[PDB]
């Protein structure tokens, strides 16, 4: 209990906060810290710089800011911070109970985007985002999807597209392309839930060509299917985030499905002499262990964006988005059409308990009574079509399932969006 | 491929991954001496080499990577080693636009699942080879190959009985030295496209 003495030795005046680390409660300070006035020593400017993206959970980036530690933590509501300060940090440094004065707020703001920049000992530094500029300096350079352009093409001719998903799922890809309005000459995809495959043949009307495991696929298998223009997938997690006891890393139990993807995309993407535009997608968890999304950015040699669904759809959560499409780290652009607020979703004569979901305990109030969120509103919330993925006699269970591990369909089509214009459209 | 005249046999250049064949390979007359500055470029943990260090450390011919020895501690899942070299082998390869002999060679010594050596022999494209070392007859130890040199699937033998080999594993444990004889004679065909010394 080192740093719980020294926090109360600070109190106390006989120590300056300026002499030691505000983090981990050391004495050798080798820097300040950039948002909160105070030292900040080597092993917390690391501890800060790695963690930052190593702990962003989804919808949120789970912290502590302070000391990149701990449990139970107070969300931000503002949704262009998601910042989060923990309760053990509060009660520390600030003061005893300062953190159930902090609750009671349902639409709290964190000590960073506050009107005082003084709460209790807590003061924060005027200059801190020039301050975090330079702070991260070390870091993120590896990192943030630096992209590549290829040269455009004229209307006459310009072809449909032909595109190759793996791990399709719940039809996500071949929606967003016919609502993008593009013609679609081939539409392969690898699914094996077989109430993914019925929704598939249901909604699209046979469109889509099925084929078994991303294993089946040969790389004869891909040429011999025509070449492809556009080749997406989401590779399932499980064994990636870190949410998960028994995650067996990428590379055994479910993880090894990313290499399978990794291979494909080498039998698909063509060679040297080739200038024809060719667009790949690869999308998975932001919980993935720093180690395994190392691994996976030096496997496609790209960098991925950290995309939530949070500034166009209903819910927040973020997803590590790899590739090369046009406008990859392009700012989000939210429509007129697109549903921002939870009640945008619910069905008539329900009211929304929270602004955006997570799935935050019962979403909806019906009846002054709480209830769990309905399946023909998730949809709205994933912005799916509604009923569209009422197909079958799946239970309801199931469907939830299905939705629960699909693309946001507004996010899709912002990435999705530039791609009309190498294209043919209708 | 087609063969390479005796006056026109160059030295060969080779990338060791994860395990080191300078010594058969200098033993084999592929590589004569001095550092060797240089032919083979051996790494051990390539978690960090990106496309660019591949390029820069010259061009490859033959590019060569092993699991641990049988019962060898345990470092990474089996997967990786096959993965990483995979990786790296696509580096490795040269351009469509310059054909030119190029050999590649991953080998396995009872370190890898039955699911692991699917995954191999898919992401290879090709079954294993499995040259045993028998003594009395007796299974003493086995490897398994992928690789397109020349003469591989001249060897790999039958009897071994896939039962039988995860059988062996089994009997050898804790000790662990690489059986490194087993693969030795397989580069011979290899001796058509560089100089011999
Ligand atoms: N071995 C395998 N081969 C092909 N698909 C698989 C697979 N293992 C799991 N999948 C599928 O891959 C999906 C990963 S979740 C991602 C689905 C997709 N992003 C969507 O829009 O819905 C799951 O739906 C699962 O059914
Ligand atoms: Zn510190
Ligand atoms: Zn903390
Ligand atoms: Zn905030």
């Amino acid at each position: 209990r080192t740093r719980e003495r020294l926090v109360y030795e600070v109190r106390q005046k006989c120590r300056n906060i300026e002499d030691i680390c505000i983090s981990c409660g050391s004495l050798n300070v080798t820097l300040e810290h950039p948002l909160f006035v105070g030292g900040m020593c080597q092993n917390c400017k690391n501890c800060f710089l790695e963690c930052a993206y190593q702990y962003d959970d989804d919808g949120y980036q789970s912290y502590c800011t302070i000391c990149c530690g701990g449990r139970e933590v107070l969300m931000c509501g503002n949704n262009n911070c998601c910042r989060c300060f923990c309760v053990e940090c509060v009660d520390l440094l600030v003061g005893p109970g300062a953190a159930q004065a902090a609750i009671k707020e349902d639409p709290w703001n964190c000590y960073m985007c506050g009107h005082k920049g003084t709460y209790g000992l807590l003061r924060r530094r005027e200059d801190w985002p020039s301050r975090l500029q330079m702070f991260f300096a070390n870091n993120h350079d590896q990192e943030f999807d630096p992209p590549k352009v290829y040269p455009p093409v004229p209307a006459e001719k310009r072809k449909p597209i032909r595109v190759l998903s793996l791990f399709d799922g719940i039809a996500t890809g071949l929606l967003v392309l016919k609502d993008l309005g593009i013609q679609v000459d081939r539409y392969i995809a690898s699914e094996v839930c077989e109430d993914s495959i019925t929704v598939g043949m249901v909604r699209h009307q046979g469109k889509i060509m099925y084929v078994g495991d991303v294993r089946s696929v040969t790389q004869k298998h891909i040429q011999e299917w025509g070449p492809f223009d556009l080749v997406i997938g989401g590779s399932p997690c499980n064994d990636l985030s870190i949410v998960n006891p028994a995650r067996k890393g990428l590379y055994e139990g479910t993880g090894r499905l990313f290499f399978e993807f990794y291979r494909l995309l080498h039998d698909a993407r063509p060679k040297e002499g080739d200038d024809r535009p060719f667009f790949w997608l690869f999308e998975n968890v932001v919980a993935m262990g720093v180690s395994d999304k190392r691994d996976i950015s030096r496997f496609l040699e790209s960098n991925p964006v950290m995309i939530d669904a949070k500034e166009v759809s209903a819910a927040h959560r973020a997803r590590y988005f790899w590739g090369n499409l046009p406008g990859m780290n392009r700012p989000l652009a939210s429509t007129v059409n697109d549903k921002l607020e939870l009640q945008e979703c619910l069905e008539h004569g329900r009211i929304a308990k929270f602004s955006k979901v997570r799935t935050q305990h019962f979403p909806v109030f019906m009846n002054e009574k709480e209830d769990i969120l309905w399946c023909t509103e998730m949809e709205r919330v994933f912005g799916f079509p509604v009923h569209y993925t009422d197909v079958s006699n799946m239970s309801r269970l199931a469907r939830q399932r299905l939705l629960g591990r699909s693309w946001s369909v507004p996010v899709i089509r912002h990435l999705f969006a530039p791609l009309k214009e190498y294209f043919a459209c209708v | 491929f087609e063969t390479v005249p005796v006056w026109r046999r160059q030295p060969v250049r080779v990338l060791s991954l994860f395990e080191d064949i300078k010594k058969e390979l200098t033993s084999l007359g592929f590589l004569e001496s001095g550092s060797d500055p240089g032919q083979l470029k051996h790494v051990v943990d390539v978690t960090d080499t990106v496309r660019k260090d591949v390029e820069e450390w010259g061009p490859f011919d033959l590019v060569y990577g092993a699991t641990p020895p049988l019962g060898h501690t345990c470092d990474r899942p089996p997967s990786w080693y096959l993965f990483q070299f995979h990786r790296l082998l696509q580096y490795a390869r040269p351009k469509p636009g310059s054909p030119r002999p190029f050999f590649w060679m991953f080998v396995d010594n009872l370190v890898l699942n039955k699911e692991d050596l699917d995954v191999a022999s898919r992401f290879l494209e090709m079954e294993p080879v499995t040259i045993p070392d028998v003594h009395g007859g007796s299974l003493q130890n086995a490897v398994r190959v992928w690789s397109n040199i020349p003469a591989i699937r001249s060897r790999h033998w039958a009897l071994v009985s896939e039962e039988e080999l995860s059988l062996l594993a089994q009997n050898k444990q804790s000790s662990a030295k690489w059986p490194t004889k087993l693969v030795k004679n397989c580069f011979l065909p290899l001796r058509e496209y560089f100089k011999y010394f």
